[PDB]
């Protein structure tokens, strides 16, 4: 009928199957380990082989190289080195399933169900829905009924990046401040009724003092949305909560500081901020964590117009502070002062902000790592902690007076929007940030060189990588227990 | 998104 | 005759001077305090006011803001902040008594001998050697008996720092490959005469098969030389060495992948790398660490010619493997190949090299600390150590496969001297370099953000900072200890 | 035939310069038939055929520029007329003074695949042992900047004494 | 020193 | 190869 992904190991005298690969090949009697010798060099890490009419109900059977058995947590590279090497190959297997066209696949639990489920959620992944040609969707399944919650553990987790990476692939016109707010209501809404949104509109943002904000949604005829989101996990309604707080450009143009037309597409992901802290707390409620977590997203688009930003123009923020808006396309700064200074009204434990924020970041670490800036090195390491684990690696970056400086001369105003050189250009927008965050639990995460993938992890396809929501989920989960 |  | 440099903290009662003020101020029979208060507002640290007259003496006395008297280390900004506030306050003291002409000074040991002389010695430093508009020479000594090792520690670390300023500023068509060797063998002789130099010209460089660091010096018709220091500090001659290796391109016009115009000037630094690793072996034999140093530097100019490199062309390194030039920019790396090939004939217990090698390190971090990329966590810790007592901080960047992966894809050869993408420029480069060391405890310094100084770093006036040559001496120090 | 072609091409410039190129060629067109001759001219042949225009853009490299010359003798008569191909041979181009962004300008050691395509199917034609007589003509060279390369605005003489 |  |  269908489809099933195999593991196996590198050399031990016979390259070892997984307990499901052996169990596999006695039941059609030594067959599988026959075919595999006669096909030849033996199968490294993340590589794959099909197998034809092994079994009636497995005419096409895919094994997937899951090099050592033994590999654990690696000091050089910082992650669980087995479970990145599972969800490469279960990925790849799935994929040539896909193509095959077969629509149901069984998946090796590979010794990790939930590595095993995360290759195959993730790997299967595309966003089809404009395209009128696209690919059978397949439907994976575990192979087995032995471990359970772990591989559901895993479409939980993989789930939770899928929406993210869904909310950023989606073209602009369609994402808008209002149809993001929408789809995050409803999803948080169906992952548990211990919620509350609060899809805020221009007259609530304009009451809560939010010029800032204000300054950058105003180019554009988009209305903007400050989206809150609550998920009353805890026990006790009164526990402090866990806020997390996203940048939502719809799209980012520059503004009057436009942009070059070159790949400018992309920045319909600018919203990637708002989608990866929204997704995690989509999932937190999901996994139903005991513990109480607020999401916060400033919500609009960033165009140039007769009444856009103008350079040169100071804007108030919620704090009193006045920033000069030098550069227009420096815009998540400024939405991010005022849903940063409002953070500091739920009385927080933690303050977690994500951002597509600087070509710099990208430039920096930039691909392999989101760069985490924080005041809080008990957070840093919880955030290091979880990415060991996830794979979905995380790099500290200096939150150095020196870089406050640079941001903190300015002529007209207490901030400018940008720093006068070009010179480390992910520290002086962290430097920015910090103006308007007194909590002493703050992280900021600069997602922007983790935004789109290519090749780079092999488990994602080519677009919005929505990175770094599953690090996110396994913070909330192990600060939950 | 500035750029660097 | 002199001036004095005297320091004084923030309020308690009265804001209280170190005991040589106080003891001044008794001297002088209370009038010190006297002219203090009546110039008004108390002095915040590295602020400065002058008396003049209250000792026959010292006619100008200069009083510093050192800030609070029990400032210690700072888990932001990682470092002792004392003696980063005493560093700026006594070399913005000494800069006052050179304005006012005067060629001696005797300086306040703020509590911290060693870092009063750091910020003197520093903060009076220009390279003022082809102006014949000069600054008076002042000449500055300790103010007492007491502490003289430490602030002649300090004299010593500063002056180590001030060698590499130097070499790093003078202009290219006078700090040549030989040129430079020639005053680091001059240093080191008179260092310690457990020293030998070797100023290897072209023929040992080519019978030694560094093809890849041959490649570069090409397109000049100035000579390269391939200097080798050796330091023999230790009882027994036969202990393995700590190898230094620094990237000595004497200006880097880019060649054939030619540089904009603009600022090119700066690239006269671009042997920063040999510079300050030199420095240190220079001033690791002054304070004669009873530990054995060898000093590595490639010295060649990067020009456009007839001969030149040109992009494309694959050229062997030392090691057999063949490198894709195709980007004549990205010359560092190859110099560099062929010298980290050659210190693991030493057989080191480290390879620490440094290098101005990309500009992504300067838009990372750059400025506020150089970025140091080493498989050998125990090395990052110690370098990360000596950081904070230096104050020239260090900061850790990722030495990821995924980074080796878009230098190891490579169409003619086995290395590809730039990544297919701007994203992690330094990481990248990194990756390059790991390419040719096997060693355990590697770090690779690249010190591009931090080759000059505008006003970031107070102590130290405008142009070549010569970073991080104290945090490499300190790293020696407790290393030999 | 494509594939030399593709060879002759795709090698670093360092490695395929004039004389390489010309080597490589002649010993390809010898092996396909004995019925050849080739003449790997060297500066003072170019220069003694006034071919001025071209002696101005290989000045500027010090790597010697070479006027190839192949003949594949296929027809009964020998005094039948011949059909020529002629390629452009520049081994690397930089652009010289009006010198080269560094994007992807690697890509330049393939700025001889004019002479790589002709002389790789006159190399064909001569295994296929083509009943024509075929000449075969490539201009050799670098086009480097330097203290002596060709300067935007100067007056060369091509050998029909055109300016 | 490349650029980026 | 120039440029266009
Ligand atoms: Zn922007
Ligand atoms: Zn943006
Ligand atoms: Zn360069
Ligand atoms: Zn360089
Ligand atoms: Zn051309």
């Amino acid at each position: 009928t269908k489809g099933l992904v195999l593991g196996i190991y590198s050399k031990e005298d016979e390259p070892q199957f997984t307990s499901a690969g052996e169990n596999f090949n006695k039941l059609v009697s030594g067959k599988l380990r026959e075919i595999l010798n006669i096909s030849g060099p033996p199968l490294k890490a993340g590589k794959t082989r099909t197998f034809y009419g092994l079994h009636e109900d497995f005419p096409s059977v895919v094994v997937v190289g899951l090099g050592k058995k033994t590999a654990g947590i690696d000091e050089q590279e910082n992650w669980h080195e087995g479970k990145e090497n599972i969800r490469a190959a279960v990925a790849a297997g799935c994929r040539q399933i896909q193509d095959l066209e077969i629509p149901s696949v069984e998946v090796d639990p590979c010794g990790d169900a939930q590595a095993a489920a995360e290759g195959a959620v993730l790997g299967l992944y595309e966003y089809d829905d404009l395209k009128q040609k696209r690919k059978v969707v397949v439907s994976a399944k575990l192979h087995g009924s032995e471990d359970q919650e772990a591989w559901q553990r895993g479409v939980l987790f993989a789930s939770g990046q899928n929406l993210a990476r869904r909310l950023m692939e989606t073209p602009a016109n369609e994402m808008t401040p209002t149809k993001f707010a929408e789809i995050v209501e409803e999803n948080l809404k169906s992952a548990s009724i211990k919620t509350d949104v609060f899809i805020r509109p221009k007259s609530w943002i304009e009451e809560q003092e939010m010029g800032s904000f204000l300054s950058v949604a105003k180019g554009s005829e988009e209305p903007p949305v400050f989206l809150e989101i609550h998920y009353k996990g805890s026990p006790n309604a009164s526990e402090p909560p866990l806020v997390f707080v996203g940048k939502g450009i719809t799209f980012d143009s520059g503004g009057i500081s436009i942009k070059a037309a070159a790949n400018m597409d992309l920045m319909r992901a600018d919203m990637g901020g708002a989608a990866t802290i929204c997704s995690a707390i989509v999932s937190a409620a999901k996994l139903d964590l005991p513990i109480n977590i607020v999401g916060l997203a400033p919500l609009c688009e960033n165009m140039p117009s007769g009444k856009a930003n103008k350079p040169g123009d100071v804007v108030r923020a919620r704090n009193g502070k006045t920033i000069q808006v030098d550069n227009t396309d420096a815009e998540g700064r400024l939405i991010l002062a005022d849903a940063l200074c409002y953070a500091h009204t739920f009385n927080p434990k933690v303050i977690i902000n994500a951002a597509t924020l600087t070509g710099a970041m990208d430039i920096a670490l930039g691909s392999g790592a989101t760069g985490v800036f924080t005041n809080s090195s008990w957070l840093w390491n919880k955030l290091f902690e979880a990415s060991i684990e996830t794979g979905d690696r995380v790099w500290r970056m200096p939150l150095f007076e020196h870089y406050t400086r640079q941001v903190i001369d300015c002529q007209l105003a207490d901030v400018n929007n940008i720093g006068k050189y070009r010179s480390a250009g992910a520290c002086t927008a962290a430097a920015f940030l910090k103006e308007f965050v007194t909590h002493p639990k703050w992280a900021h995460l600069d997602i922007a060189g983790v935004m789109t993938n290519k090749d780079e992890v092999p488990y994602l396809r080519k677009g919005m990588a929505g990175r770094p929501t599953r690090t996110l989920i396994e913070f909330l989960f192990r600060f939950s227990q | 998104x500035v750029v660097d």
